[PDB]
């Protein structure tokens, strides 16, 4: 048996050089669509407060 | 005696695990991981993160087996159904949970406690990640701090309130038909898609998923590792830094254990007056101090690129997802990335700055990349990333700077072995220009089997026009925010 450090050692030196990362990633079609007040709701505003107070 | 459900999310974990200890402390419990994918919307994870997951779900499920209980596992339409049918069949009087402080699990968390409470049971939530609530610190007029170095000032004059806990003798089932709560294995959770077992079977040779590999690589990184870490991560290459991010991530290694393993090493060393190891555990302690300070941030403080001119080009796009830049150190980083799902982090800060200042792409491409290929994907972390680069963050980049390859290639790989073991291709350059071959005399090429172009790209962007972008695209960004 051997350790996590020695295991990811060994795979690197396997691999490395010698794996092609694939000419698709599988989300090409999302890129031009890429929001971002997941962080400003009112509802967020409540649920932090109430995370405090329960504290 | 007492009955509670332990609903587990991110802290696929037994010890120093406040939930579980709390519930196994009044009765038996029914441990339980429910998989809404609707409910995690935009932050959804990536097939890194689903195939370590997976492979954790199914350690922490023999874990508690061999402690007298079980992990029954649901994919949902709706949390609180799960958990309230949960509740029907068991009979339990109480769930809890350790609280996690993304928009998505907060407002979740908000939602269920709400629920629970006007049905008329007891909920509870633990602090499972973190040295510091993202309340706890503040200043002498009680405001936000701003910056990590005073944040992390302030945290270092104040003493842990969390509290560790002991790990239980004996779990107390509670046994239900999964038919009257419509459980399901694990594969049937579909955390994993066919199309990915591919890919995946890269990470399943690097990385042993779960609690219990956790405590084994704690134990090899405090007892041997830690010593040489203030050298080690100044590297990007071979043994540099402790690779602890995914158990930590997944909440398989409680913090409270990093922290106090990384802390006594150091107070024994400050008795030897061994100083590098003073140095080493002070570094090590700081970094687990960013990850403290990414919840704090994303807690407190409710986007100056907002108008900025992004070059949307899916072709530079693909040029940077596959190592096709012609810049080595970040060709190196995203073939390690793909073949590992880990990078070290100034790999990871040369590879996103490079798609935001040398290829004017969109930032949420480059975090996108990342969400569904690195084993450690997380939003807080991730977030703070991004503002670091890209000059959003007191203390970070500015955006302006565009970093030279030749002095981070220096720094950061100066032996070149970086490049030699990912680029075999440039491996006969003199390190003197493995990191920037565009630069080399033609004859110092040939005579090293580098021919751009052919072998080895060229560089997709030349440095000198980069900076020239650059400065226009910050123009218009200023001149922009003004006009609106
Ligand atoms: C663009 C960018 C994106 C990033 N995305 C992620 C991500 O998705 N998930 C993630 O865990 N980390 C992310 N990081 C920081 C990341 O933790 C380091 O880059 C990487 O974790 C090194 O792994 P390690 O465990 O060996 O680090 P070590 O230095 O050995 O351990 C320090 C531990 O403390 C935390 N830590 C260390 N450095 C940082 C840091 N700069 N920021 C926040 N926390 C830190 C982590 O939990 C880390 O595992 C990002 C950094 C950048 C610049
Ligand atoms: N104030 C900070 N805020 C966010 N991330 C940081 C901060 N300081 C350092 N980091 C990380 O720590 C690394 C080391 O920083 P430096 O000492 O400037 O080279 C950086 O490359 C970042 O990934
Ligand atoms: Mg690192």
């Amino acid at each position: 048996v051997l350790s996590g450090r020695d295991r990811l050692k060994r795979h690197r030196e396997e691999v490395a050089g010698k794996v092609p990362i694939p000419d698709s990633w599988g989300k090409e079609g999302l890129l031009m669509g890429w929001f971002d007040a997941a962080f400003t709701s009112s509802q967020i505003v409540s649920a932090r407060a109430a995370l405090m107070a329960d504290s | 005696d007492k009955k509670t459900i332990v609903w587990f999310r991110r802290d696929l974990r037994i010890e120093d695990n406040p939930a579980l200890a709390a519930a196994a402390h009044e009765g038996s419990v029914f441990p339980v991981f429910i998989w809404c994918p609707e409910e995690e919307g935009q932050f959804y994870p990536g097939r890194a993160s689903r195939w370590w997951m997976k492979q954790s779900l199914a350690h922490l499920s023999q874990s508690l087996k061999a402690l007298g209980s079980d992990l029954t596992l649901i994919q949902t339409h709706n949390t609180i159904s799960a958990i309230l049918d949960c509740i029907r069949v068991t009979g339990p009087t109480k769930v809890v949970f350790n609280h996690l402080y993304d928009p998505v699990s907060l407002v979740r968390d908000h939602t269920v406690k709400e629920k629970l409470v006007e049905r008329g049971i007891s909920v509870q939530s633990y602090n499972g990640d973190l040295l510091y609530e993202p309340w706890e610190i503040y200043c002498e007029k009680g405001k936000p701090f701003t910056s990590f170095n005073s944040y992390w000032k302030k945290c270092l004059d104040m003493s842990i309130e969390s509290v560790m806990l002991p790990p239980p003798w004996r779990l107390m089932p509670i046994t239900a038909a999964a038919e009257a709560i419509w459980a399901c294995s694990i594969e049937e959770l579909g955390l994993e898609n066919e199309a990915e077992k591919p890919s995946n079977a890269l990470l399943t040779r690097a990385w042993s998923p779960g609690w219990s590999n956790a405590d084994k690589l704690l134990n090899e990184f405090i007892e041997k590792q830690l010593i040489d870490y203030a050298k080690n991560s100044k590297k990007v290459v071979g043994n540099s830094t402790s690779l602890l991010s995914p158990y930590l991530h997944f909440g398989e290694i409680s913090v409270r254990h990093v922290f106090q393993c990384a802390r006594m090493k150091q107070i024994i060393w400050a008795r030897d007056k061994n100083s590098e190891g003073e140095e080493s555990a002070d570094l090590f302690l700081r970094g687990i101090g960013l990850r403290e300070y990414s919840r704090y941030i994303c807690f407190n403080f409710p986007s100056h690129l907002r108008f900025f001119p992004w070059d949307a080009d899916v072709d530079k796009f693909k040029a940077w997802r596959q190592g096709r830049t012609g810049y080595p150190l970040v060709d190196a980083g995203m073939r390690e990335l793909w073949a590992t799902g880990w990078m070290h982090n100034r790999i990871r800060v040369i590879v996103s700055s490079f798609g935001v200042k040398f290829l004017l792409l969109p930032w949420k491409w480059g975090m996108k990349y990342f969400w569904d290929t690195l084993l450690d994907a997380d939003l807080e972390c991730d977030i703070l990333g991004w503002q670091y680069i890209s000059g959003s963050i007191p203390d970070g980049h500015e955006l302006d700077r565009l970093d030279n390859p030749a002095l981070q290639g220096a720094k950061y790989d100066p032996e070149g072995e970086y490049i030699r073991q990912w680029l075999p291709e440039l491996a006969r350059l003199p390190t003197e220009w493995i990191h920037h071959p565009w630069d080399a005399p033609l004859t110092v090429l040939k005579a090293s089997g580098v021919e751009l172009g052919t072998n080895y790209a060229k560089p997709i962007v030349d440095i000198d026009t980069a900076r020239e972008l650059l400065a226009k695209a910050i123009s218009r960004t200023r001149e922009a925010q003004i006009m609106i």
